């Protein structure tokens, strides 16, 4: 019950599943938790939850996973608990927490089946890392029979252009892994940028892996429209305002970062699951889902 | 009054040999759609409602294909009656049996067979109905016509038209084709009858969507020996001398109907459609709701239907059905 098997155990649900994104891999084994607490109160399991989450955090250094903490910790009390006993409370938490799981779960189909409409057909699409939503909604967009390239950067610090080609092409897709240092060569010739995402921030930018900013600010200065997708919980309540400013327990894991933020000036649309978006319309979201 | 059309889907020009053997000649297959279907979205468009088709040559193929009409649904507003007679082979018989049959009410709106067309012919009928109830039937006919230029792959090597006209009254003083004449021929018949400018045309086109007035029943039943409408038009041309009671010819400028003939105008007048040259009328509209004609209008005039499975790189610059 204590945190050595909490880690661990997010340690193997990560390993039986690269497949699933560390966000989704934690609040499981947050609700594997939240099932053998073993506790019988309801704030001294606020409390154990808090601390878990603050160790998973310690433990992988991703906006995903304690973003997905601070959002199941609000979904626990969303409404009125009928606080009874401080047990049955425990029941019915655990029930709206599955049906988080369900949503969660939902959320790649749903981003999907609503973005591979947006492809006009016979473009190259510029992607930027191993972004199993972008992976996801482009097979559904070849899937639905269309034509269209397909431009990797590489992302540099770690191979993921590499690992998303040999996973895309397996698709039987038109693949080019460009040099990530290359982006302002191939902006010129690809009309719409869609890059994977890795949080959101309040005002509607995103927070992404090495090279996003700066391919973003390229793709607007050609006019090139600019896409992004991320789920809900990748929502955060963190509001930088210069590349300095994003938290430092983020930027880690001779001194390079690892993700960085884009202005909502660039993003020009979203897609989350709860609908197409309009950054603004991100905070306005935010603010009233957050709770 | 209401406003009924006779019509023909057997245009005797039988020139779409053999391909007239499998699928009569009406029912052609322009842009996968009928051109009958053209014509009738076009009578509904000026809105005409009773719409009396025939067919003698393969009538059976047309009933087949069109009691699924666009307006052979009891939804319609066109009502249609094939007449399923297969006696004439000349317009004129069909024309004097309107007459036998007083079918024509009174003002209607011949047509033949596959014109394709968008053009709203309130205009020409309110000033047919002008100058022939405040002039009293002195009228029989009031041509309609579309502006154009000779050039145009609208008039192919087979059919062009020229015509004078009077300027006044816009009424016409006489209709020849020019099947290969350097020269022309015209009376000063023309000038005798008024000195009070007379005009000549070569810009006109084959429209084929003669107004028209049940006395045109008359004058084809009174003398039997008409068998086209230019049989009609140069019949009444050169009979001035009594009872003529002359055409009143009347030009457009922004439409596009041509009575489709020969395969060099179904060529011309496909690649014409596929163009929105009409419009309306273009499948992507898909004015019949017949289903499978879902076509997805897309990028730079390529059309799509449904499900088209378009092979990877082939490449589809424009006016692709």
């Amino acid at each position: 019950m204590d945190d050595k098997e909490l880690i661990e155990y997010f340690k193997s649900q990560m390993k039986e599943d690269p497949d699933m994104a560390s966000a989704v891999a934690a609040i499981r084994t947050l609700l594997e938790f939240l099932k053998r607490d073993k506790g019988e109160t309801i704030q001294g399991l606020r409390a154990n939850l808090t601390s878990a989450i603050e160790t998973l955090c310690g433990v992988d250094s991703s906006v995903a996973v304690s973003s997905g903490g601070e959002l199941f910790l609000r979904f626990i009390s969303l409404a009125s608990l009928e606080y009874s006993d401080y047990s049955k409370c425990k029941k019915i938490m655990i029930e709206r927490g599955e049906l988080f799981l369900r949503r969660i779960s939902l959320s790649r189909n749903k981003i999907a089946d609503l973005c591979h409409t947006f492809i006009k057909d016979g473009a190259t699409i510029l992607t930027h890392a191993y972004s199993r939503v972008v992976l996801r909604v482009l097979e559904a967009a070849v899937a639905a029979k269309k034509r269209f390239s397909v431009y990797v950067t590489e992302s540099q610090p770690d191979l993921s252009g590499k690992k998303m080609a040999k996973a895309l092409c397996h698709l039987n897709v038109p693949v080019t892994v460009v040099l990530d240092a290359a982006v302002g060569y191939i902006m010129e010739k690809a009309d719409l940028v869609i890059v994977g995402a890795e949080g959101v921030v309040e005002n509607g930018g995103i927070i992404n892996k090495i090279g996003t900013n700066q391919m973003a600010v390229c793709a607007k200065a050609q006019n090139k429209p600019f896409y992004v997708v991320a789920e809900s919980f990748k929502f955060v309540r963190l509001f930088p305002l210069n590349q300095q400013d994003v938290p430092d327990k983020f930027k880690y894991k001779e001194e390079h970062p690892w993700v960085d933020y884009t202005a909502p000036s660039l993003i020009t649309l979203l897609f989350t699951d709860l609908g197409v978006l309009t950054p603004s319309a991100v905070s306005d979201e935010l603010i009233k889902l957050y709770l | 009054p209401p406003l009924q059309a006779v019509l023909v889907a057997d245009s005797f020009d039988r020139r779409f040999f053999p391909i007239s053997k499998d699928q009569p000649r009406v029912l052609l297959p322009l842009a996968n759609v009928a051109l009958i279907d053209y014509t009738l979205e076009f009578l509904t468009a000026t809105g005409v409602q009773e719409t009396f088709v025939f067919c003698c040559w393969k009538a059976a193929q047309i009933k087949e294909h069109l009691l699924k009409s666009k307006w052979c649904r009891p939804t319609s507003l066109n009502v249609v009656r094939i007449i399923t007679s297969e006696l004439y082979r000349s317009l004129g018989d069909v024309l004097r049996d309107v007459d036998a049959k007083a079918l024509v009410r009174s003002d209607f709106l011949l047509v033949y067979g596959d014109v394709i067309s968008n053009i709203n012919i309130t205009r020409a009928l309110e000033e047919h109905r002008l100058r022939r109830k405040l002039e009293k039937n002195v009228s029989v006919m009031t041509m309609i016509f579309k502006e154009s230029s000779p050039s145009h792959p609208t008039r192919c090597h087979e059919d062009n038209v020229v015509v004078a006209v009077d300027s006044t009254t816009n009424r016409v003083l006489h209709f020849q084709k020019t099947q290969g004449l350097r020269r022309f021929a015209f009376p000063l018949s023309l000038f005798q009858g008024s000195s009070d400018g007379v005009e000549v045309r070569y810009d006109l086109l084959d429209c084929h969507i003669s107004i028209c007035s049940p006395q045109v029943a008359q004058l084809f039943t009174d003398n039997f020996d008409y068998q086209t409408r230019d049989d009609f038009v140069r019949g009444l041309l050169v009979n001035e001398e009594i009872l003529g009671n002359q055409i009143h010819m009347h030009v457009t400028a922004k439409e596009y109907g041509a009575r489709v003939s020969n395969l060099h105008m179904y060529s011309a007048v496909c690649a014409d459609v596929i163009r929105r040259w009409v419009y309306p009328l273009t499948p992507e509209a898909n004015f019949t709701d017949s289903t499978t004609q879902s076509c997805t209008h897309s990028r730079h005039n390529i059309y799509r239907g449904p499900e088209v499975s378009l092979g990877h790189g082939s490449i589809l610059e424009e006016n692709v059905l």
